């Protein structure tokens, strides 16, 4: 048994969005008893509707649940910026429940930003230790969605990259950090490394040099 | 206010047990079924079963026959589920939750465990160096377990201070970085020192961040 829910939806403050939940047995009725809860960051989920369209306790009136044609569905009018989560369907099946696989749901309450974006080369303590790593620091932009590239000299590279899912910034905007991996012989064998930062308003190339 | 606490994270060799609780207060614990909930890759979730703490009687998805069990004690309000024979595979954050009416009402702070063979490795510091406002850090290098965290001139310095997420790399071991902007007429003038705490090894790291 599988249960469907959209991968991601985005929307804004004051608008409108419903989010579905499909069971692969058929069509959704009252008695799968569909259930929606909410998790936010650190872990938290929330408990948002279920029984038969029954909010839960201290749950806002703006959240509501429907039957949309076969599926279930989990209605926000007014979206606030707080709505921003990752949320769960769940559906009963005489004995059992059987979650969705989660409904990211963005909600724009900021400007849109790219990101500034500083890449530090590794320090000569740690070329020390026979080891070398670049830091792309990614900072300041909204959405939290950004790509990262890495190049040797003008050649792309994949291997030894690891970058932080985006996090908020106190400012509410996002940051991010790219980190590659190098021996200290492939760091001082190029010209340069550069750390190139997409986001949907600019892309921006930062270099670093062994000398 | 509703409370659901459960017991913290756990991190345990392959083939031991470890045993969960979960202690309601706040409401009337026996007018809710505890549900549990397993999220593995930090995305999907699983349903494992539910009992009832007036008549302990229980119902389990099958797949978790042989590796979960459930006990209630009415008298201290708690819950417990006991995980056996332990692999990677069940490396994962646990969640009780209380149900009424075919309905997630209220849900616990979640219990990682994480299943490993791996030891204790402390973490390598490093700074990244400063070259308006200037961005300068601390990288924190290839430690195991999580957490690392990390403050600057011993919690005087706040603002403009941005510590990272952890990384996970393919060594199976974690690094992250912490960054603070500052004024570059500070630069010179002011120290800059992060403390980095690696509790799991018994580390603490203070490095001083210059030009």
């Amino acid at each position: 048994v599988v249960v469907t829910q959209e991968s991601a939806l985005t929307t804004s403050p004051g608008e409108t969005v419903t989010l579905t939940c499909r069971s692969s047995t058929g069509a959704v009725t009252t008695s799968n008893y569909a259930n929606w809860v909410q998790e936010k960051p650190d872990h938290l989920f929330t408990g948002l509707i279920g029984g038969i369209n029954n909010r839960a306790p201290g749950v806002p009136a703006r959240f509501s649940g429907s039957l949309i044609a076969d599926k279930a569905a989990l209605t926000i009018t007014g979206a606030q910026t707080e709505d921003e989560a990752i949320y769960f369907c769940a559906l009963w099946y005489s004995n059992h429940w059987v979650f969705g696989g989660g409904t990211k749901l963005t909600v724009l309450g900021q400007p849109k930003a790219a990101p500034s974006v500083t890449l530090f080369p590794p320090s000569s303590e740690e070329l020390q230790a026979n080891k070398a790593t670049l830091v792309c620091l990614i900072s300041d932009f909204y959405p939290g969605a950004v790509t990262v590239a890495w190049k040797a000299d003008s050649s792309p590279v994949k291997a030894g990259v690891e970058t932080t899912t985006p996090s908020k910034q106190s400012n509410n905007k996002y940051a991010a950090s790219s980190y590659l991996s190098l021996t200290p012989e492939q760091w001082k064998s190029h010209r340069s490394y550069s750390c190139q930062v997409t986001h949907e308003g600019s892309t921006v190339e930062k270099t670093v040099a062994p000398t | 206010e509703v409370q659901l606490q459960q017991s913290g994270p756990e991190l345990v060799k392959p083939g031991s047990s470890v045993k969960i609780s979960c202690k309601g207060s706040g409401y009337t614990f026996t007018d809710y079924n505890m549900e549990w909930v397993k999220q593995s890759h930090g995305k999907s979730l699983e349903w494992i079963g539910v009992i009832n703490p007036n008549n302990r009687f229980t119902s389990y998805n099958q797949n978790f026959r042989g590796k979960a069990t459930l006990t209630v004690d009415k008298s201290s309000s708690t819950a417990y589920m006991d995980l056996r024979s332990l692999t990677s595979e069940d490396s994962a954050v646990y969640f009780c939750a209380g149900s009424r009416w075919y309905q997630y009402d209220y849900w616990g702070q979640g219990t990682t465990l994480t299943v490993s063979s791996a030891s204790t490795k402390g973490p390598s510091v490093f700074p990244l160096a400063p070259s308006g406002t200037a961005a300068l850090g601390c990288l924190v290098k290839d430690y195991f377990p999580e957490p690392v965290t990390v403050s600057w001139n011993s919690g005087a310095l706040t603002s403009g201070v941005h510590t990272f997420p952890a990384v996970l790399q393919s060594s199976g071991l974690y690094s992250l970085s912490s960054v603070v902007t500052v004024p570059s007429s500070s630069l010179g003038t002011q120290t800059y020192i992060c403390n980095v705490n690696h509790a799991p090894s018994n580390t603490k790291v203070d490095k001083k961040v210059e030009p």
